[PDB]
């Protein structure tokens, strides 16, 4: 009893628990977490812009051929008042 | 038919990437679609056919990493550039007979796009889960 | 002082500007030009119903792309309303990857240098992987025996708990450990010692860290003859 | 205390482009383009006074055009030719040039992020669902 | 610190040399910089715009951090660990019970 609280007063557990567990600092994140790497960029950073890119293609042709399906082959100034009126 | 020939040829292939890997568990490798076949080793030509298993921390709907796998080891956009592709040289083929009607060729090249537009994706999500 | 084997730095090359994107994307950049600028000479002539009235073709397409991409205007627009729902897109595309660009070309014209190991002796005490000796019937070996510093004393630990002798016999010994070592064994020596190794071919060694004391070389005289005060 | 397994880094997703603003903004945003692009509508095709209505060219859908035009950097061929719709126009490009810029300040580091996703840490999913045992 | 107090007793009888020259400083002052009460250092940290620090417990800490005006702040970490408990005169039957 009056023993271990000598060594609470000196110390002597913070050295011995530094000793056994903050000394023997071994795996990954304690030690390289405060490191820096610049960067490279690679191809799976960027890939949803590409996938917009490719899309956008793809319905903008879908937009001409069913206009020129349409000219192969408002309305009604007049119910543009009963357009606005339901509109409002 | 260069692009097809070329095409196909790609499709139907055993080599694309050499990278660092086994050939077949429980070294450079000569690998590409499915087969990831190797050389330079004990023996030289055998041709694992592979497909996705991890041993994650259990992602259970995670689709960003899981339907891109599944589009990725089922070839379905590179495979649809060769439909594509003899879709429309059938139609440059076909000009000739049923002809004069000034429309059909056009249908043609469109097929001739979209393979390509097919194709691009295709290589996108081949270079996204190599680094998946 | 503590000599290591100096890691073997990267140079900038000829095309060091190309730098901040991969080969992949700069193919892939590539391709996707052809694409839209395809897909914008289709949808354009295209049979409108006269003909040569809008002013779009594979030439013209191929360079409107292109000055879209890099920000230098164009000379016309897409006026109809596939070509400016395409024309967006590609708009689009430029302000993300252009961005990307010049946002991480600052990040490389900031920084080159490495981020220096085991540095001051102090990782030396603490880490497990990279060893270290001193010279056998030495002052050093001898001051590690005797210091009382904790740090030290827990390096002197770890020198005398060996599994094999981190110690040397000679100096060209250690050297030669240390340039065959690979980052696995430090040395310690002197600082004089360490700058005439660093003065020397092939230099590929290097001086970490800053000293650690105070010695001196002097002359040496036996104890009591008459040479000493003339000396 | 609570041990479980470690995870594994996820990387960012598709739509991860946005991200360096809140969605919010992007909000206002498109309503701040709509309104604009109306704005000058009006302003324009007001009987300008044979020519008393086709003095100018912005249609609504040219005016639509020019917006999300001088939004991204490059501007288009027509430009607003009368007074009124250009201190519309002025304060959009000053618009365009606080967002932007804003935007582009740190866009890199957002596209390489890798934070974790940490399932349960004041346990009580392990009171509440049956899958992840504990003992 | 606080005067009849613990933390001013363990400056004293610490032997770690940081701690040593900070009790060399603490004795050596001119005014007194030790106080009397708790709030009369309180209202000296808070009137002395950042010229006088203050050595407390954590929990009187963060009990005068979660205190309007709220003008306070725990800087660092902590430094030990030592802990309140019941006191009974020695050798009394109460002390097995409590
Ligand atoms: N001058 C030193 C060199 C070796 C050492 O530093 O231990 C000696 O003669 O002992
Ligand atoms: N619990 C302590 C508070 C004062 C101090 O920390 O010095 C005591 O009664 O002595």
């Amino acid at each position: 009893n009056l023993a271990v609280l000598k060594l609470s007063e000196q110390g002597v557990l913070d050295k011995l628990k530094n000793k056994w567990w903050y000394d023997k600092g071994e795996c990954g994140a304690k030690d390289s977490g405060s490191k820096e790497k610049t960067s490279a960029l690679s191809l799976s950073n960027v890939a949803g812009v590409f996938y917009i890119l490719v899309g956008g293609l793809g319905l903008a042709m879908l937009v001409a051929l069913i206009e020129f399906c349409y000219k192969s082959r408002l309305f009604d100034r007049g119910v543009q008042m009963l357009l606005t009126t339901v509109g409002a | 038919f260069a692009a097809f020939s070329l095409m196909t040829i790609a499709v139907g292939t055993d080599y694309w990437l050499y990278s660092r890997g086994v050939c077949k568990t429980k070294v450079m490798t000569h690998s590409g679609l499915w087969r990831t076949c190797c050389l330079e080793g004990n023996f030289k030509g055998l041709c694992k056919q592979i497909d996705h298993f991890p041993e994650d921390a259990d992602y259970e709907a995670d689709t960003a990493e899981y339907f891109l796998r599944a589009v990725r080891a089922s070839s379905i956009f590179p495979i649809l550039s060769v439909i594509l592709l003899f879709m429309g040289g059938l139609c440059i083929a076909a000009s000739e007979f049923y002809k004069t009607r000034h429309n059909i060729i056009l249908s043609a090249g469109i097929f001739f796009v979209s393979a390509g537009l097919s194709n691009i994706i295709g290589i996108i999500v081949y270079i996204s889960a190599n680094a998946g | 002082s503590i000599m290591i084997k100096k890691p073997q730095k990267s140079k900038p090359g000829v095309f060091s500007f190309l730098d901040p994107l991969a080969y992949e994307i700069w193919m892939c950049i590539v391709f996707a030009y052809i694409g839209v600028s395809v897909v914008l000479f289709l949808v354009s002539r295209f049979s409108p119903y006269s003909e040569s009235t809008n002013e779009f073709g594979i030439f013209n397409s191929l360079w409107f792309s292109l000055g879209a991409f890099m920000q230098q205007g164009c000379d016309i627009s897409p006026r109809s309303l596939s070509g400016r729902i395409v024309g967006g897109v590609w708009w689009f595309f430029t302000l993300i990857i252009i961005s990307s660009y010049t946002a991480n070309l600052a990040a490389f014209l900031t920084v080159e240098r490495m981020v220096s190991p085991i540095e001051s002796a102090e990782d030396l005490s603490k880490q497990t992987e990279i060893a270290y000796g001193t010279l056998d019937s030495g002052s050093t070996k001898e001051f590690f025996r005797r210091s009382k510093i904790a740090v030290f004393d827990k390096m002197w630990t770890y020198m005398r708990s060996a599994e094999p002798s981190v110690f040397v016999r000679t100096t060209a010994e250690g050297v030669a450990r240390v340039r065959k070592s690979k980052g696995k064994y430090a040395y310690l020596l002197e600082s004089t010692m360490n700058e005439y190794i660093e003065q020397r071919k092939p230099c590929d060694t290097m001086k970490v860290g800053g000293n650690l004391d105070s010695k001196g070389y002097g002359i040496a005289t036996p104890k009591g003859s008459s040479l000493g005060t003339p000396v | 205390s609570i041990m479980i397994k470690k995870p594994q880094k996820s990387k960012p997703g598709v739509f991860s482009f946005l991200d360096p603003l809140a969605y919010e903004i992007w909000m206002c945003i498109v309503f701040a383009y709509i309104g604009v692009s109306v704005v000058l509508f009006l302003v324009s095709r007001f009987s300008p006074y044979q020519s008393s209505e086709s003095t100018n060219e912005f249609g609504i859908f040219n005016s639509l055009w020019f917006s999300l035009g001088a939004f991204m950097q490059q501007g288009c061929d027509i430009s607003p030719r009368s007074l009124s719709g250009r201190i519309v126009g002025g304060v959009w490009w000053f618009f365009t040039l606080i967002i932007i810029s804003s935007y582009t300040a740190n866009l890199a580091a957002f596209l390489t992020v890798e934070r974790m996703v940490s399932p349960i840490e004041s346990a009580e999913d392990l009171s509440k669902q049956t899958e992840i045992a504990y003992g």
